[PDB]
């Protein structure tokens, strides 16, 4: 979904 | 102490040499041998 | 005179090329002799999700051969513990003996395989060093305290369904110390092993040995460990005016985010990673000319899901270490001459 | 006969979602919503429960 | 150490040191393909190729034909070392990233 924030 | 389960009565009959093969508590003529505890080894593959 | 260094372009009737142009002599100047510092500089790992039993790191900047080596190590070379032999003292169940042994082999054990060792060939007995023993002994009886009811749990039930809870660890040697009480156990307590009716009994001893998922799948530690190249989506033209929504429907829904810059609606490529390759734009006949979708060259996405024997990050670490062990074994066998 | 312990293609363990699957279907949930609520994402696992025929319940009905 | 789970080398016709075929036992396409990728980065090798001899068997054949000078056993022993260096670096980087993400997530 999206590598760590 | 060889046990045999009846076909539909399910009574444990012990039979031997020289005796007929009918079942007590009924009169059926088919009786299955019983599974005793004996060790067998199987592979999980 | 046009270079595309980073993407695997693609249409519908087939993909354009199978190369990556990052090897020795693969360009006039862009030649390679395996600069190790360039690798160590262009490599980066980004770990997205990490629940228990999941990982989704990125692994940016590596070739397909090394990524595939890592993937094939997790599936078939990281070691796990699993039932190999089954001694059946009695079994009056409907489930056969060989089928019961099979079903018992595919149950995952929570022992960590790094504290054990491989049984030597013909080591039937086994010892504290290489084996774990568990016992399932269950009998089904009618419950005396039951009315005229027909739910199978209420009546006809002391042990109607045999679960993994019923399996008890028999500490083989000094393994009671080293392993605390709850540490060596089956991973799942709800796996249905069999079903029983009053008067039926199961009684057996299972032996668990170490092994790799290569000689049997039961020893494999991951559901799947596959990877996928990072998609790339580019809007060659500004899509707008109710064609933006048709564009946003031809993709996995998060990929094309339709903003509203002015009174008109503009579609923008918000998150290319969510895209599943479905190539449904190629059926549009008017927007197949507007979007180019390809893959990023050496930007991967991994996804490791363990069965429960070891955590996923530990699995990936042991996979990398198994590859290192292969390399070192062959280096040291070469040095033997 | 009885639920397979692991999905054949992947190896994922589905032998503990049989009773949970049956319980979510008794609660009014479709087979799709039910297979979703169990964590069966890829259709190789979904076919393992969706198309299972429990014949251990019909063999466990003839005399001992 | 292991006389045959590991290496058997067949120098070619004329025992050309510059053309060797290594037999690696108990290996499949994993090590074969990664090691062939690592040996192709050496400008001193003119032909590197691996192949599995038969499905039933567990062994691969590497073929390294180097240029005029080196004995084609240095390219192999250097591809091994570079592959192991890459694995060590990937391991370090991955463990550091996992630790950083665990901290970022446990804090918040
Ligand atoms: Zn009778
Ligand atoms: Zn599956």
């Amino acid at each position: 979904g999206n590598p760590p924030v | 102490p060889m046990i045999y389960i009846c076909g539909e009565c399910h009574t444990e009959n012990e039979i031997k040499s020289r005796d007929p093969i009918r079942c007590r508590e009924c009169g059926y003529r088919i009786m299955y041998k019983k599974r005793t505890k004996r060790l067998v080894v199987f592979d999980a593959r | 005179v046009e270079e595309m260094r980073s993407r695997v372009v693609l249409g519908e009737f087939g993909v354009r090329n199978v190369h990556t142009t990052d090897f020795p002599g693969n360009y006039s100047g862009y030649d390679d002799a395996w600069d190790q510092d360039r690798f160590e500089k262009n490599f980066r790992v980004d770990v997205v999700h990490m629940d228990e039993n999941s990982l989704e790191f990125d692994m940016v900047g590596i070739d397909a051969a090394i990524a595939n080596a890592f993937r094939r190590i997790l599936l078939a070379e990281v070691p796990t513990m699993a039932v190999e032999k089954v001694l059946v003292y009695n079994n009056t169940s409907i489930v056969q003996d060989e089928i019961l042994a099979h079903r018992l082999g595919l149950i995952p054990i929570h022992a960590d395989p790094r504290l054990f060792e491989y049984r030597n060939q013909g080591d039937e007995e086994g010892t504290e060093i290489d084996t774990l023993q568990f016992r399932l002994q269950v009998r089904c009886t009618r419950n005396p305290h039951a009315a005229k009811d027909s739910s199978d749990p209420n009546e006809l039930y002391v042990n109607h369904k045999v679960y993994t809870r019923h399996m008890t660890w028999i500490p083989l040697g000094n393994q009671a110390d080293l392993f605390p009480e709850g540490t060596i156990r089956p991973v799942h307590d709800d796996i249905l092993i069999a079903q029983l009716r009053p008067g039926q009994e199961i009684d057996l001893l299972m032996h668990c040995v170490k092994g790799i998922g290569k000689d049997h799948a039961k020893f494999s530690p991951v559901a799947t460990a596959s990877y996928r190249l990072l998609p790339d989506i580019t809007l060659l033209e500004p899509v707008e005016g109710e064609a933006a929504e048709e564009l946003s429907r031809c993709f996995s829904p998060g990929v094309i985010e339709v903003q509203e810059v002015q009174g008109k609606k503009v579609a923008r490529v918000a998150n290319p990673r969510l895209d599943t390759f479905s190539r449904e734009i190629f059926r549009n006949e008017k927007l197949k000319k507007v979007v180019r979708l390809a893959r990023v060259r050496d930007h991967y996405i991994f996804s490791v899901e363990s069965t429960g024997v070891l955590p996923p990050d530990v699995l990936v670490s042991e996979a990398i270490k198994v590859l290192m062990g292969k390399c070192r074994r062959f280096l040291d066998e070469l040095d033997a001459v | 006969m009885i639920i397979p312990v692991r999905c054949f293609t992947c190896g994922k363990i589905v032998g503990n979602k049989w009773e949970a699957y049956l319980g979510l279907l008794q609660a009014e949930y479709t087979e799709g919503d039910a297979l979703d609520a169990l964590g069966l994402k890829r259709y190789c696992c979904r076919r393992m429960l969706l198309a299972h025929v429990d014949l251990i319940e019909k063999l466990l009905n003839y005399a001992p | 150490g292991e006389r045959k789970t590991a290496l058997e080398m067949v120098q070619a016709a004329g025992t050309d040191r510059h053309c060797v075929t290594f037999v690696l036992h108990e290996e499949d396409h994993t090590l074969g393909n990664s090691l062939r990728y690592m040996i192709m980065k050496n400008p001193e090798v003119e032909f590197c190729g691996y192949t599995t001899t038969h499905p039933s068997e567990s062994k691969i054949n590497l073929r390294i034909q180097t240029r005029g000078t080196l004995p084609a056993v240095e390219p192999f022993q250097r591809g091994l070392n570079e592959l192991m260096n890459v694995c060590q670096h990937v391991l370090d980087k991955f463990e550091a990233s996992i630790k950083d993400y665990k901290d970022q997530k446990a804090s918040r």
